[PDB]
């Protein structure tokens, strides 16, 4: 669980943060 | 692989963050990341070994699909 949350927390960062 | 295809995305916003080297630097982490994650990526992002590599490189193309790719193979 704890790789789980925290894999989906950055691949917010990296995708969901910058008009990339 | 649907894998893959989300990986390179995540490789591809890395390497923005990088300025385009094919490496990042702990500086750029802390500049661009939550202080959590950035020091995630810090511990865990494998040297960067290959041409023009320098102390510190962190080699986030093979973190990316570790954590996102088709890691098992």
């Amino acid at each position: 669980n704890a790789r789980r949350k925290l894999k989906g927390a950055i691949l917010t960062t990296m995708l969901a943060t910058r008009n990339f | 692989s649907n894998a893959t295809d989300t990986a390179e995305q995540v490789i591809a916003s890395f390497r923005i963050l990088a300025s385009d080297k094919p490496y990042i630097l702990a500086e750029e982490l802390r500049r661009e990341l939550p202080p959590d994650q950035a020091q995630y990526c810090i511990k865990r992002m494998p040297a960067y070994s290959g041409p023009g590599s320098v102390p510190g490189a962190l080699d986030y193309a093979a973190f990316s699909s570790a954590l996102y790719g088709e890691s098992d193979l």
